[PDB]
RNA sequence: GGCGUAAAGCGCACGCAGGCGGUUUGUUAAGUCAGAUGUGAAAUCCCCGGGCUCAACCUGGGAACUGCAUCUGAUACUGGCAAGCUUGAGUCUCGUAGAGGGGGGUAGAAUUCCAGGUGUAGCGGUGAAAUGCGUAGAGAUCUGGAGGAAUACCGGUGGCGAAGGCGGCCCCCUGGACGAAGACUGACGCUCAGGUGCGAAAGCGUGGGGAGCAAACAGGAUUAGAUACCCUGGUAGUCCACGCCGUAAACGAUGUCGACUUGGAGGUUGUGCCCUUGAGGCGUGGCUUCCGGAGCUAACGCGUUAAGUCGACCGCCUGGGGA
């Protein structure tokens, strides 16, 4: 998974505090970082279905978090999807 | 009945924690060295109520049937039931002594006829082969039905030791509506009994204490 | 997941009655407290208390008569998958009147005969016989 | 009304539409409820009478027409809206166990083959035989080499994985689960038609590889026959890379999620406490095996890992053949 330092950096830049590790923005950012990191692993290991299942779990969890955020506050949703480079 | 005498007699002791019956949870005080300890504060009032009901049954022209067949409580049950003009089953309980009384009545008649023709009759037509045969049949029939020969009918109350060991007698008494007074240990089933007396039923001094108390109360009931 | 807490309360009561439990505890709620009030005033449970402030815990004291269950039957009628509403002229009577039917009328949660005397209908919460 | 065995749980999972949804406050009055109004043609149905000499029949009045719309109120529940809350659901910290997956390397035992030494008449196989190999030197034994496949002991109603499945050792990449104490977000949840993905073995396509085993095939037996079982060989295949296939008694013949309900003995993996006496005792989680209580079941049996008591959603069944 992500190292401790990368996780701390993401939590700091995406959270309202250094301890706000549960915010929707922090969770979506961590999931996006893990997906982007896994992208390179699966480019080389196209036959790793067992890990791709966890990758798809991460993708679906990020999708549900983004849906909840868009339904809750669309402004933060837009800021997040522009800061992370989403929307296909 | 005295909780000091009870605790000195070994009543509070129970079986190991594995063999316990969860229905005996209200009467269990705790555990020490993986054996259950019966709550004597629960034991003494239930024993007193059972003794009161036994005294009522005795004073109201009743017949008590003392049931216990373990090698620990056989002779004790015999002594207790003979000490108060009562009846006992201190050896194997024949399946159907109560529910099938119309059939064991014939065996009682046979035992009585054999013992009368042996003692008072004194046939002396021995043949030295049918005589020993008849004496062995008489001793078997007496070891089986020696306690209830003078009962006449069904009793009015059963006093059972080791309610788990005597489940057949309890089920028969329940089928016939006879109240059951049973010493229910931590491993026995207290469902089929009317007056459950939670106490140790394996130690000899505990069962002698129970039987002495019951004999005293049924004698005071007999003498009104 | 937990999608019907009222049916959960009824099931807890039924299972505690079948297991000869002295009292049953559960997470509290306004509707649960109203139904427990209706059950207590009708004589199906002994008492009930709500403990806790941030996470209230409702505790019902079950009732027995002859070593037997006082609540013989308790069923959820209106449920999330199928809501059941009745008018005052078609309010149900359980056990031909010996049982009660907890009804949620616009004047609070009450029994079926109380809602009938009040000239009201509403959602049939449960049947208690 | 059902789906363990009688017909019936998709092989497994992710997930859009849909269905359902913890808890508090306020508001609305859409569902819901109450009242009123309008309407609900007549006949028919039903009730009390009347006339046909009775009946059928005719007929007066009533009830009914369980419905729809409108208007006025109620606010408990469901819904909408707004603000919350932490117990459901997730994130972070530190560790733990594991044949979880993908890639590369390597080790030993054994089979087969090639070359050579010793050595001589058998070997192999079977119920018994024969086919087969062998005086061109087999089998046995010893030495060296080649190649492929699978990993003895550990090893275990043991472990991991959604399922299918996963077993030498090492390294690289990587998923999930669990536990301790906290912090964080604040219903973000459950299920899921269609959809997508994974999916034993066999099989197919292309390119390799090929020791052992072995469909087809050949021969020897057995037999009345023997297109078989048995024996001697043996091609595809089994192995690798990449695609396809999408099926299994894909089984727990038992869909997923959540709550509640007496116990006993174990296994495995964390964690806490105590002169730790000890490989100790006492708690507390996760997964797991056997027995068994109430209950349930046609019975067998299931039984806190339910086939018990419930809730949400989905799939499926409607006599046997045809099929």
């Amino acid at each position: 998974s992500l190292s401790t330092e990368a996780t701390a950096k993401i939590v700091s830049e995406f959270g309202r505090d250094a301890n706000d590790t549960g915010s929707t923005e922090v969770q979506v950012a961590l999931l996006t970082a893990q997906i982007n990191h896994l992208q390179g692993h699966f480019a080389e290991h196209k036959k790793d279905h067992h890990s791709r299942r966890g990758l798809l779990r991460m993708v679906s969890q990020r999708r549900k978090l983004l849906d909840y955020l868009k339904r809750k506050d669309v402004a933060r949703y837009t800021q997040l999807i522009e800061r992370l480079g989403l929307r296909r | 009945v005295s909780m000091r005498d009870m605790l000195k007699a070994g009543v509070h002791f129970g079986h190991q924690t594995r063999y316990w019956n969860p229905k005996m949870k209200p009467f269990i005080f705790g555990a020490r060295n993986k054996v259950h300890i019966i709550n004597l504060e629960k034991t003494v009032p239930m024993f007193n109520e059972a003794l009161a009901e036994l005294n009522k049954i005795a004073s109201r022209k009743g017949k008590i049937l003392f049931v216990g067949t373990k090698r620990a409580a056989s002779e004790a049950v015999k002594d207790a039931a003979l000490s108060c003009d009562q009846f006992f089953v201190n050896h194997r309980w024949l399946g159907g002594m109560l529910t099938n009384w119309k059939t064991v009545r014939q065996s009682i008649k046979r035992l009585k006829d054999l013992e009368t023709q042996s003692q008072d009759g004194t046939f002396d037509k021995l043949t030295k082969k049918e005589a020993l045969m008849r004496t062995r049949e008489l001793e078997k029939l007496e070891n089986s039905l020696g306690g209830i020969k003078d009962m006449g009918g069904l009793p009015d109350a059963l006093f059972v030791i080791d309610a788990d060991h005597e489940h057949i007698a309890i089920k028969e008494a329940n089928n016939l509506g006879i109240p059951v007074f049973a010493i229910v240990d931590t491993n026995s089933d207290p469902d089929g009994v009317d007056f459950v007396i939670p106490g140790n039923d394996d130690a000899i001094r505990a069962v002698t204490l129970y039987l002495g108390a019951v004999a005293a109360t049924v004698r005071e009931g007999r003498s009104q | 997941s937990m999608q019907d807490p009222i049916a959960d309360m009824l099931t807890r009561i039924r299972n505690g009655q079948a297991a000869n439990k002295a009292a049953v505890t559960m997470p509290s709620s306004k509707l649960k407290v109203a139904i427990a009030n209706v059950l207590k005033e009708e004589g199906f449970i002994e008492d009930f208390k709500v403990e806790g402030d941030t996470k209230p815990e409702l505790e019902l004291t079950l009732k027995y008569f002859q070593g037997k269950a006082v609540v013989e039957s308790i069923q959820r009628v209106s449920r999330p998958g199928l809501r059941i509403y009745k008018r005052k002229d078609e309010l149900p009577k359980v056990m031909a009147g010996l049982g009660i039917a907890v009804v949620s009328t616009s004047k609070g949660v009450m029994t079926d005969r109380a809602a009938r005397q009040a000239g009201l209908g509403g959602e049939i919460i449960c049947y208690v016989a």
